[PDB]
Order: structure tokens, then C-alpha cells, then sequence
RNA sequence: GUGGUAGUAGCAAAUAUUCAAAUGAGAACUUUGAAGACUGAAGUGGAGAAGGGUUCCAUGUGAACAGCAAUUGGACAUGGG
RNA sequence: UUCCCGAGCCAGGACGUGGAUACUGUACGGUAACGUAAGUGAACUCCUCGACGCAGGCAGGUGCUCCGGGAAGCGUUGUCUUUGCUUUUUAACAGCCACCCUGGAAUCAGUUUAGCUGGAGAUAGGGUUAGCUGGCUGGUAGAGCACCUUGGAAGGUGUCCGGUGCGCUCCUGACUGCCCUUGAAAAGAGGAGGGAAAGUUGUUAUUUACACCCCUGGCCGUACCAAUAACCGCAUCAGGUCUCCAAGGUUAGUAGCCUCUGGUCGAUAGAAUAAGGUAGAUAAGGGAAGUCGGCAAAAUAGAUCCGUAACUUCGGGAAAAGGAUUGGCUCUGAGGGCUGGAACAGCUAACUCAGAACUGGAGCGGACAAGGGGAAUCCGACUGUUUAAUUAAAACAAAGC
């Protein structure tokens, strides 16, 4: 449901311990991408347009966090 | 072409059973029961509607924060404000005229 | 317009131009009388100062 | 244009009920659909909300009155005579 | 104005010898209308082939309109049952068979 | 309980069926296709209430019932929902 | 809407970490209308919502219907056809996009389709607030939909961009009118006035909807018919039985007539075509001579333009009576909107009237639909009501007296 608009909040909501998974969506138009954290009440999501920033961001997610899912 | 059926238990055309044609991700056209249109708080003794404070059905007035259900003033939740000026200009003068007599009543 | 008078947009526009271009020919007449009734006083007051 | 000769507000009731009865209605129907002057604000915007009740539209005040006019003449006589009876009592 | 070069390859037909791909070039030269005109091809339209596969170049034109005219051809040769026109990509058709 | 009447009155409103193949002991009437019609969105369409109460769904079938027929069925039987 | 996958919300009760506020006593900002992540409020009292008529048009919105471009597949092809048809969708939920100040109005001004508004402060300039089923992002393409290719179920592309309206549907909004008619209650939720209580710089105490986190949600109904075969009429009976949604063409039209989606062909058949029936058509000349009686059937019918009496309670009579025109095709004229500053220059969108030419077996509201009229008498004034299954009237009622 809810969005996030900046990288300050997205790093907090991932690290918060009841966050289950991070499904990550990519789509061609060009390569605009979405992260979505399924937390407990809400599904938070964070739009990024540049692919090279989004490749850097996937490293910044923690490994001890469980899942990741991708179309493709 | 496509024609629809009531989804809830009430299949009659009352106030409560007001409905709204939507179309879905199915490309399927379908009702939703939206309720009655809430009257926003007309408040006395003028009976004008109050600015600051929204039309909701009165149980959902619980959900809102306390901030949202009022105006921050004296008699803010239920007063016209313009009406409020009347209250003060009464109670200032009706004390002052009453006081002026009771100093004159010393003689 | 609320009465009836004008049946098209064109007739209303044609009416406004007729009834404006009176008031230009009015203001040609009105400006000179305001100039001349000032100059009736201005010729008088230049004379009436020269009395004393 | 004036668009009837005589019947006026009671063209409404058409070609029935009978002309004597229709005229009784005409004269007091003409009264009740009138605006009257408000006592309190001044503005002539008083309308009859219900029989015996009148509201000043501009003012917002409601007041009691006649069925079909703001001030019945009998009631105007009592407002005179009670003002007199209060004065002589002192 | 820009330009679009499409294609209709007849390759799976022609190697059975059933289409003549010379005939479809001269058909599209004649039958294409420009501004509601026929045989009035100049400078907007440019039709020219490898012979393995025919190209059509246009200025306002519709991908659809090539598939209309190839269906017109295949009826005249009595080959409608044998093959149908299908989009391989944008800017392309391929001819195929039924199963 | 049984006749004559009598194999008689009659089965004629709501425009309408036809051709092929399959199934079967048996096909004007079941199913599937192809044609041709009707209903003509204040529909013979899609959903509720009252009333009904398992008629719903599947598989099976010797009667009787479905005013001709019947391989079909709101019928009959055994399951399920 | 109950199963599953996904996305939420509500009632009751709550731990925890991290933020706000106060600690001689409950946050601040704005001139204001009121505002923001939070911002204590006992007894008692007052107020709001719950909470309400009908008709009328007007504006805006959802859904439907419609026109055009783009991309897919499909259909037609002796002839023509840049062509005709189908698909091109986005949920609840969640975030963001009347009133105040300045001012002081007559040469009165603002304004609606309609009227209303204004020194009890108008126009104007700048604000605040209400809102819908409005716009953008999240939900959300992974789904749904339309197609294509390899297996003998695996993998792909595409799902785009705009208009139009006295249109049809339901909803909202503010108005206007009508009444000797003025159009429910209670549960429940909230506000305010009041200031009872607590709190002394730390395990404090107000926040249980400040943000996030945590736990629980009992009982019963839920199949199917809802009617020319599942109900009631003894029956699979031409009867009856409350509600919702409601496409295209013709047209004023939910009239009649034909069609798309959805549904159906269920109603014993075949052969002959006598009289007599049942329903349906048509008849030379005459035109009510038939008959108790014009009963039945004919004739009239739409729209436009012209014209319209006696009598009258002056409202009516009146569609009185009485006439003329209408098709097709090709044109002409009148009627809007948006852009840059004497009115010009560009771009452009409606179905509505008026008129002319030509053409035809003098037809044209070409089917459907659709008043016969006039002159008098009796009764009842009128609308309304009545003997369910032989009587709808002059009977009942009615306002007036």
C-alpha cells in the first residue's frame, strides 16, 4: 500500500526486524524498477528510475534478511 | 451491454443500499456499496456548517485525531465563531452594566 | 441581453461598437466645454487680478 | 406582456370550482405569496413558512402571525390596547 | 516527415515453388493507394525487393495495410487455405502455414 | 364392481423447424455439428424476497409418471454437495 | 465478497523501542477564517451527527453508448473496399493536489437558464475551509485480456494515445416552487462549557488511533427454483405473485418495427384442402335503404405553415371547423469554442432551423405508428369511488350551503 520517497527511510524499514521479504520488480519501456518490502501491516515500496543506482542498492540490503524475488 | 447484480443482502433501492458502478482489473462491471452521504456538522444556534472539520458518518469520527474533530478556540467544536463573538460581547457588557449599578447602589 | 434585443453574438458586438462610438463624439464635445468654461474663468481671473 | 385579463394568479385552477369561490381564493392567495417587511432587520423579505409561521429570509428570524398575512388586524388592535392598559396601570 | 521500411518475406512459401515473389512486388506497386489514388506511387512510397523477401517504404501509413493487400493477393492465386500472414516483429510480416 | 355411449369428443393460442453423423434393442422427439427462425433488454436474460424443501450435482435404470414417443427427465435408485 | 493467493480495514485488550509534552504545573504557529506527526480533562450540563417531504429545471461526476489514430488476430475478395468486426482493463485501501483580511460602493453595482445578493459592508485584490463516484503515484502487472512459436504442457511479444453529447443511467450540489399536507424515534459515535484529579528533570505520567510492533474475534443462515414444469390455483393449469441491472438502428419516445450479448426451438406428428366454423383480408354501382339502435367494420391520424364560430364562470371551447406542403439528390445562408494584443490573424466542433435548383408512372408521416367530425336535448358540476364472478350509472363521494 504505502510508498517511501527517500533512501533514509528505506534503509530503516529493511533493517526493522519484522520485515519478511524483498520482492524486486523490473520492467522495460527505460529500465524503471521497484523494490517492495513486505513488512507486517503494510507493503512499503520504493521507486528508482536509474538502473546503476539500483544495482548499487541491492548490495546495500542486508544478507541476514531472508528472501528476494524477481520477475526474470 | 453488460449489466450487474446487487452483491449485499439488501436487494432494494433504499438509502443504505446506495451503489456505485465500478469496472475492475477483470474488465468486469460491478457494484460497490458506498453508504449514505454524511451531513457535516451544522452547529448551533445559527445552524451553519462549521469550517475545519469534515463530513464523516459519526462512528468514523472516532478514527480521526482529536485535532481534526474541532477548531482550536473557545467553543470551537460546536460554535460558529461569529456566534462566539456574540457570547463575549454579551458577557463583557452584561457584567459591566451590572457592575456600574452596584457601585451606584452604595448611596 | 436578458430581455431579448440581441439574437446573435454578432449583433451584440455590432451594438457595442455603435454605442461606444457615440461616446467618442460625445467626449469631443464635452472636453472643449470643460476647457472653455475653465477658460471663461481663466480669462476672467487674469482680468480680475489686474483690477487691483 | 400581461397574459391574462382578470384571473391572474388563479389561472392555475383552470376552468373549474366556480367563479365566486375562485375570487375568494384570489384575494387571500395574493396576500400569502407576498413578501412583507420584517420588523427586526427592515428588509422586505418575509415569507410564510407554514400557516401561522413567517420567516424573514435576510434576517433568519422566525415569527408568529396570521394564516395568510404577517399581521392580522385583530392582533394589531390588541397590541394597541395592551400598550394602553399597561400605561394607565402605571 | 520520417520514413518506415517494413518487410514481407515469402521464404517458406517460395522454396516449395508456390508463390512467385516477383508477382507480389508488381501487385503492391499497382494496388497501393496514396491520397485515395492508385498507381500514383512517388517519393512517399518506395517498393523494392531482394526477391527472397520484399520491402515497402512509407512516409502516415499503416502496418495493417500491407496485410490487407497480401490477403488480396493470396485469394487471387487460390492460396488462402495454404498460408496466412503473421507478424514476426514490428516492421515485419512472415508468411506461414496452417497445421 | 362393470357396461353401452366409443377406438367417439378430442389432443388446433404463445410464427418453426430441417439435414447429417454418434449412441441404442428401437430415433419426427437424446446429444454434437451445419443451416434456418424466435425472444428483441418494463426480455422467454443475470440476481435476491415470500413460498417450496433437496427439486441442486454425478453415475446408473425393470416397471409406472412426464395426456404421441423417449436412449431424455424436476420421475426411479445409489452416492456427493 | 465464506476455499486459496494477494492487498486491506474494524471492535475489544495490550506488551515493547523511539518521539512529543509537562516538572511553582499540558505544545506551538497565523491579523484572522483556521492550521500541524503528537498536543491530559473526573462529576454535572448543553450541543452536533444518527435524523429524514414532494415537484421543477440547472451544473458537475460514475458507468454505459459513441467517433478517430496506433498495435495484434479475424472476416470479405468474379467486382470494388488505406476496408468491416473483436481485444486494448485497473479493485477496496493508502499518500499528495460558505467564511476571513484589506477596503468603503448612486451615474447603483455584481449575477442565474430561472431569483437574488449588498453600509446588519457589494464589486475587486489576497487568503482559509468544505467535496464526489475528479487528477497523479503507490496497490499494479507478477494479475486479467488478445495473439504467436517449440515440445508431446515449456517460452514469448502487445496491452498505447486522444476526442464528442439537451445522449441514456444512477449519484451529488446549490437553487426555485408547493401545502388549512410542513414530511419518525432510539441505540450508538463525537464536540464543547466545566476544572476533579495526578505529575518536582527519571524507572517517573499523559499518549493503548503520535509512529511502528503484539494478541483474540463465539453462535445460526449460506445448495437449488423463484415460475407458459420447483410457489398458489387438486395438475408439468394460456391465470396470479414484491425488488434491482437494462445494448444498436428508426423515432419526440423505455411507443410500434428489425437487430447484438444472454436465452430458446419446450407446446403429438404425417397426408388431403369438402360443407360448417375460428381469426384475418378484399370487393364493380349505390351508401344505413340493414337494424330496437351505424352494433361491427370502414374513414380520420404524424410534423410544418395558414386559419378557427356559437357560447362562456373570460380560465376555456380548440387538435374546434376549414386548407396547403412533406421523398430522393446537389447546393446556399444563419447559429459556437480556444489562442497570441478599428476589431483583425490562426486553429476548430456540434445536430438544428430557413430557402433554392434538379429528378420520379403526382409518389414521399410510402412498412410501423396514429382523433372521425359537426348541431341539439336529458342527468350529474368537475377529478375521484362502487355491486371480486351478469348492473360503472343518472347511484356513492366531493368543495360549497
Amino acid at each position: 500500500a504505502k510508498e517511501i520517497r527517500d533512501l533514509r527511510k528505506f534503509l530503516l524499514t529493511a533493517r526493522r526486524p519484522d520485515a519478511k521479504r524483498v520482492t524486486i520488480v523490473r520492467q522495460h519501456k527505460s529500465t524503471v524498477t521497484k523494490f517492495k518490502i513486505r513488512c507486517s501491516r503494510y507493503l512499503y515500496t520504493f521507486v528508482v528510475e536509474d538502473r546503476e543506482k539500483a544495482q548499487k542498492l541491492e548490495g546495500s540490503l542486508p544478507p541476514s534478511l531472508e528472501k528476494v524475488s524477481i520477475p526474470g | 451491454a453488460p449489466r450487474l447484480v446487487y452483491r449485499r443482502h439488501n436487494h432494494y433501492a433504499t438509502g443504505s443500499n446506495r451503489v456505485r458502478r465500478v469496472r475492475t482489473p477483470g474488465a468486469k462491471v460491478v457494484f460497490h456499496n458506498v453508504g449514505k452521504q454524511p451531513s457535516r456538522p451544522k452547529c448551533g444556534n445559527c445552524h451553519r456548517a462549521l469550517p475545519g472539520i469534515p463530513a464523516v458518518a459519526p462512528h468514523r469520527l472516532r478514527l480521526l485525531k482529536k485535532r481534526e474533530r474541532t477548531v482550536h478556540r473557545a467553543y470551537g467544536g460546536s460554535r460558529c465563531h461569529a456566534c462566539v463573538r456574540e457570547r463575549i460581547v454579551r458577557a463583557f457588557l452584561v457584567e459591566e452594566q451590572k457592575c456600574v449599578k452596584q457601585v451606584l447602589q452604595v448611596k | 441581453c436578458k430581455g431579448n434585443q440581441f439574437k446573435n453574438k454578432r449583433v451584440l458586438i455590432e451594438a457595442i461598437h455603435n454605442e461606444k462610438n457615440l461616446k467618442l463624439k460625445e467626449k469631443a464635445l464635452q472636453e472643449q466645454l470643460e476647457a472653455r468654461k475653465s477658460k471663461a474663468a481663466a480669462q476672467k481671473e487674469k482680468r480680475r487680478m489686474k483690477e487691483l | 406582456a400581461k397574459r391574462t385579463k382578470k384571473v391572474g394568479v388563479v389561472g392555475k385552477y383552470g376552468t373549474r370550482y366556480g367563479a365566486s369561490l375562485r375570487k375568494q381564493v384570489k384575494k387571500i392567495e395574493l396576500q400569502q405569496h407576498a413578501k412583507y417587511s420584517c420588523p427586526f432587520c427592515g428588509k422586505m423579505a418575509t415569507k410564510r413558512q407554514a400557516v401561522g409561521i413567517w420567516k424573514c429570509r435576510g434576517c433568519s428570524k422566525v415569527m408568529t402571525g396570521g394564516a395568510w398575512t404577517l399581521q392580522t388586524a385583530a392582533a394589531a388592535t390588541v397590541r394597541s390596547t395592551v400598550a394602553r392598559l399597561r400605561k394607565q396601570a402605571g | 516527415p520520417v520514413k518506415v521500411k517494413f518487410t514481407v518475406d515469402c521464404q517458406k512459401p517460395v522454396d516449395d515453388n508456390i508463390i512467385e515473389a516477383k508477382g507480389l512486388e508488381r501487385f503492391l506497386q499497382t494496388h497501393i493507394k496514396v491520397d485515395g489514388k492508385c498507381n500514383n506511387l512517388g517519393d512517399r512510397v518506395q517498393v523494392s525487393r531482394e526477391k527472397a523477401k520484399v520491402f515497402v517504404t512509407a512516409e502516415p501509413f499503416s502496418k495493417r495495410y500491407i496485410k490487407y493487400l497480401t490477403k488480396k493477393y493470396l485469394k487471387k492465386q487460390m492460396l488462402r487455405d495454404f498460408m496466412r500472414v503473421v507478424s514476426s516483429r514490428d516492421t515485419v510480416y512472415e508468411l506461414r502455414y496452417f497445421q
